[PDB]
């Protein structure tokens, strides 16, 4: 239930909250809503045990 | 009246500062305004 963001285009300003989830793209080929090659979901689970 | 933010309609939190006689409804969350945003009167 606890997730963190590890990929973004630029650094965050102070006291700035990012809520929206979009497929992160770091290449010339666009994701177009498909999490395929060179496309990663920015929200990752901590996995506490 | 004014609006602020990055996009409209959805997908991004958008500021809404509407003004009239007496109402300063301010809403971070979301409102439905099209590409020509105006407040209907009659």
């Amino acid at each position: 239930n606890y997730l963190y963001r590890l990929l973004r285009k630029s650094k965050l300003k102070p006291f700035e909250r990012d809520i929206s989830t979009e497929i992160y793209q770091a290449g010339n080929k666009p994701c177009n809503g498909v999490a395929g090659p060179n496309c990663y979901s920015p929200l990752q689970s901590y996995g506490f045990r | 009246g004014w609006i602020f933010g990055t996009t409209l309609d959805s997908k991004t939190q958008s500021l809404l500062i509407v003004n009239n006689a007496t109402n300063v409804v301010i809403k971070v969350c979301e409102f439905q305004f099209c590409n020509d945003p105006f407040l209907d009167v009659y």
